[PDB]
RNA sequence: GCGAAGAACCUUACCUGGUCUUGACAUCCACGGAAGUUUUCAGAGAUGAGAAUGUGCCUUCGGGAACCGUGAGACAGGUGCUGCAUGGCUGUCGUCAGCUCGUGUUGUGAAAUGUUGGGUUAAGUCCCGCAACGAGCGCAACCCUUAUCCUUUGUUGCCAGCGGUCCGGCCGGGAACUCAAAGGAGACUGCCAGUGAUAAACUGGAGGAAGGUGGGGAUGACGUCAAGUCAUCAUGGCCCUUACGACCAGGGCUACACACGUGCUACAAUGGCGCAUACAAAGAGAAGCGACCUCGCGAGAGCAAGCGGACCUCAUAAAGUGCGUCGUAGUCCGGAUUGGAGUCUGCAACUCGACUCCAUGAAGUCGGAAUCGCUAGUAAUCGUGGAUCAGAAUGCCACGGUG
RNA sequence: ACUAUGGUUUUUAUU
């Protein structure tokens, strides 16, 4: 329907300041235990300290900065046929999306604690050097250049 | 010269007081920093003290009692909003604008029949 | 020297039966007090609405348990007298104690 | 589809219900339970009797009985003593001591019934039901009442169907609580069928 | 459900008040702390549980109008069989419609 | 996980063998007995027979009524049959905006028009137009429930300045906040501009605790399968009656080379374990809730503080926080299974019950084709309480924390 | 795009 949202407010980080660590948290967090996700942000920034070009302040934002589209494809009826569209991706979206997907990489590993397990991905999701990660990219490089019909 | 408010949730009450010029911060006859807010929602009470800010201009005294700590928590916010509405006639421009002025009584839903643990039709995970 | 109790169901015959106890008890007695409260109770329940099966089909019942401790001035041995015949009709319950 | 009773809604409001006594969960089953012995009991002597209701308290460590009928002279008598038969039994059902009393029913040409009583009288003549009812109507809406209601249900000869024949004037009414709503079902027993005559009476708002 | 079923506690009910809720509490009467390994009242304490169907357990209330065991709720003070009948009727005080 | 919320003898129907039959149960009339209590002998018991105690209620002294039995003439009894004999009760669309009358017209009439058509709305609600005008049932509102403020109500509840002190809101002081209760007022498109066959009403802004039925509940129009059920009931009929009836007792209703129907706890380290540590809501309870200590390996037994259930018990809420510790190993773990000991309740736990201890010891590391469900205190997730109950739930109904 | 099929019989008119 219609008459619905739009995004919600979340509540800022009380020590950092920021509304995109408050929304990690929120997805990071699991069975509602959002207090053992306070202790798994940042803990996780212990190997991105000095590693960071942007000072530890935009060591988890440059893993954020690396993806920012503007269209993903889908696939969609249009009758009795089915075909793949360009959909906008907005800025409410657009600074929120490599963030979703960095939380799913974490969950779907099986070695160390959890605070090294979201450590594996983000030491890599500014550098892309592993094989075939790039393939989680196909969704919106098909959507820049998706012809359809006109 | 005193400012005073009151503030309820979740089975708790608050009564906040505050004096202009600088001095204390007081609950349950302890210190702001001593017990309270240590948990998981921390610094609700807080939320609309950061436009005044403690040690600063105010001396702040409250009164808390029943249910839990972030329900606790939950009364005091508003229960100080009342009290820092009449404290200065332009910050209640700046709590209206953060919206700590709006009564929350979302609570939970009530149960109709034929229904589950307070929600939700009688259930089947599969098919 | 004893004291008294009044409880019930209904939240006017409540008042109904302070007012019949209050005054057999003033009766004897010029010393006024008026009746305290407590203790106040709430009670739920719920049922199939029918008689054969129907399970996913229910009703909802509530009641209200009032209570007063009421209190008497004087307790005088012949204030109690007119509390032995206590009556005061049906649909509540009472006590005298020491 | 699922339908909210006109008569349990209105309980406790301007309509008393129909025992008053209080009870403890240890005992409340077994008062309820001699409570409806001598219901069963006093309802299957007095079978002719006129009676409409009967209304049950607990006084003091006594039971007490008030019998409601259109004809109470030959139900206390000349007077007060062809009830101990009665009261004897009723005492023993209770286990405590008991008392029976009399009250004298109102219009009785306006009451739910005695309204289906004379229903019942044109149906013993065996009648056909649709004018009987209607007559039985228009004779209490030209005495009193704000609004009445009959219905008659099942084997009404009648047809082959699960519908019913009914007439209504004035007020049901809806949500006024105040209403305290007469409502009645008598069955007829006739040669070929049981059928229900219902019937529902409002009067005033108080 | 069967009209055997009506009278069927009236024994019953009657000893749960006589002995079957104190017997256990009183119990130093027929017992002894003093002998070791030495028995003198296994038999007629035994004797005391001969009789059957009047026991401690096999009590239950019923629906007292029908023999039906099944669905008592004794906040109701009636087996919900006759619940809404009764109800409706006024007859159980001070059961209403009001519902939530 | 429905009716069968706790299927030991019970409940309870099935199977088997006993004990008996105008019936376990109803009612009319007569007749022998008070109603009752206790125990011996035979039987496991239903049943078969003695020895002893009591003689109530009642009165024309003629005898009698409850009540317990025995029996005749009438009749009963049945989880037997009959939802194609009948009531009473019952699905669901959907809480959709429609169902249905009188008069006029129109048609040969059934009927149609009306209520359709245009917009607005949650709406047959309103606005527009008008060969139709009005109306009953439904819609709305009522009822009901939640936020703000004032007024009202206060003990075994509460406490802001301040004396006295069962050192305690205990007494003086207060009636206000909380907590539990009631009654009002406030939100009305009110206000501005915009849109709208410019109209219903919408689209934003201010101001407010709240804005557009404020929000949330209660409510089932006509019609839906003439639904499921005489297994709660009655109630017409049929069949059995020397029984298909009911009183005991023993097996069964938790047979099984295999299928369906759903949950809960885990398969782990955003997790467990051991030791600390922060904070409850709602209920239970004197033949009770039970604080303690003692015996012991332990359930528990034995005694027992406080309390009459608003200054006690049930009761370290737990998860969470934190420290110590640990891995990709079917694990520190788990302890599912199998004997032996016991502990409790109870004719009786062998079989089908729970709790405990020394020992032993297996499964679980996503999981079939294929598919399920809702929009926020919602999903997700952890403890607390109650019902049933001589004696057990993980199911049933509720409570709060994290979210 | 493709995606077929479902026997016969089985209701309401009251005096």
């Amino acid at each position: 329907r219609r008459r619905v949202i739009g995004q919600r407010k979340i509540l800022p980080d009380p020590k950092f300041g920021s509304e995109l660590l408050a929304k990690f948290v929120n997805i990071l967090m699991v069975d509602g235990k959002k207090s053992t996700a306070e202790s798994i942000v940042y803990s996780a920034l212990e190997t991105l300290a000095q590693r960071s070009g942007k000072s530890e302040l935009e060591a988890f934002e440059v893993a954020l900065e690396n993806v920012r589209p503007t269209v993903e494809v889908k696939s969609r009826r249009v009758g009795g046929s089915t075909y793949q569209v360009p959909v906008e991706v907005r800025p409410v979206r657009r600074n929120a999306l490599a963030m979703r997907w960095i939380v799913e990489a974490a969950r779907k590993r099986g070695d160390k604690s959890m605070a090294l397990r979201l450590a594996n991905e983000l030491s890599d999701a500014a550098e892309n050097k592993g094989t075939a990660v790039k393939k989680r990219e196909d969704v919106h490089r098909m959507a820049e250049a998706n012809k359809a019909f006109a | 010269n005193q400012y005073y408010g009151t503030g309820r949730r979740k089975s708790s009450a608050a009564r906040v007081f505050i004096k202009p010029g600088n001095g204390k911060i007081v609950i349950n006859q302890r210190s702001l920093e001593q017990y309270f807010g240590r948990e998981t929602a921390r610094m609700v009470v807080r939320q609309p003290l950061e436009l005044v800010d403690m040690v600063e201009k105010l001396d702040l005294y409250i009164t808390v009692k029943g249910g839990g700590i972030s329900g606790q928590a939950g009364a005091i916010r508003h229960g100080i909003t009342r009290a820092l509405m009449e404290y200065d006639e332009s910050l209640r421009s700046e709590l209206r604008k953060a919206g700590f002025v709006t009564r929350d009584a979302r609570q939970v839903e009530r149960k109709k029949v034929g229904l589950r643990k307070a929600r939700r039709r009688p259930q089947f995970s599969k098919r | 020297r004893i004291r008294i109790r009044l409880k019930a169901f209904d939240h006017r015959l409540i008042d109904q039966a302070t007012a019949e106890i209050v005054e057999t008890a003033k009766r004897t007695g010029a010393q006024v007090r008026g009746p305290i409260p407590l203790p106040t109770r709430k009670e739920r329940f719920t049922v199939l609405i029918s008689p054969h099966v129907n399970k996913d089909a229910r009703d909802q019942y509530e009641i209200r348990t009032h209570l007063r401790l009421v209190d008497i001035v004087e307790p005088t041995e012949k204030t109690v007298d007119a509390l032995m015949r206590l009556d005061l009709a049906a649909g509540v319950d009472v006590q005298i104690s020491l | 589809g699922q339908k909210v009773h006109p008569n349990g809604i209105r309980l406790g409001i301007v309509k008393p219900w129909n025992s008053t006594w209080f009870a403890n969960t240890k005992e409340f089953a077994d008062n309820l339970d001699s409570d409806f012995k001598v219901r069963q009991y006093l309802t299957k002597e007095l079978a002719k009797a006129s009676v409409s209701r009967i209304v049950i308290e607990r006084p003091a460590k006594s039971i007490r009985v008030t019998i409601h009928t259109a004809r109470p002279g030959i139900v206390i008598g000349k007077k007060g003593e062809d009830v101990e038969k009665l009261r004897k039994v009723v005492a023993d059902i209770a286990g405590v001591p008991a008392q029976i009393n009399i009250a004298e029913v109102r219009k009785p040409e306006l009451d739910a019934k005695l309204v289906a009583d004379s229903i019942t009288s044109q149906l013993e003549r065996r009648v056909m039901f649709r004018r009987a009812m209607k007559r039985a109507v228009q004779n209490a809406m030209r005495l009193g009442a704000k609004g009445i209601k009959v219905e008659v249900s099942g084997r009404l000869g009648g047809a082959e169907i699960a519908r019913t024949e009914w007439y209504r004037e004035g007020r049901v009414p809806l949500h006024t609580l105040r209403a305290d709503i007469d409502y009645n079902t008598s069955e007829a027993h006739t040669t070929y069928g049981v059928i229900g005559v219902k019937v529902w009476i409002f009067k005033g708002e108080i | 459900a069967k009209q055997s079923m009506k009278a069927r506690e009236v024994k019953r009910v009657a000893l749960a008040d006589k002995y079957f809720a104190k017997r256990a509490e009183l119990k130093a009467i027929i017992s002894d702390v003093n002998a070791s390994d030495e028995d003198r009242w296994n038999a007629v304490l035994k004797l005391q549980t001969l009789p059957r169907d009047s026991s401690p357990s096999r009590q239950r209330n019923r629906c007292r109008q029908t023999g039906r065991p099944h669905g008592f709720l004794r906040k109701f003070g009636l087996s919900r069989i006759k619940v809404r009948e009764a109800a409706m009727r006024g007859e159980i005080p001070g059961l209403k419609k009001a519902s939530w």
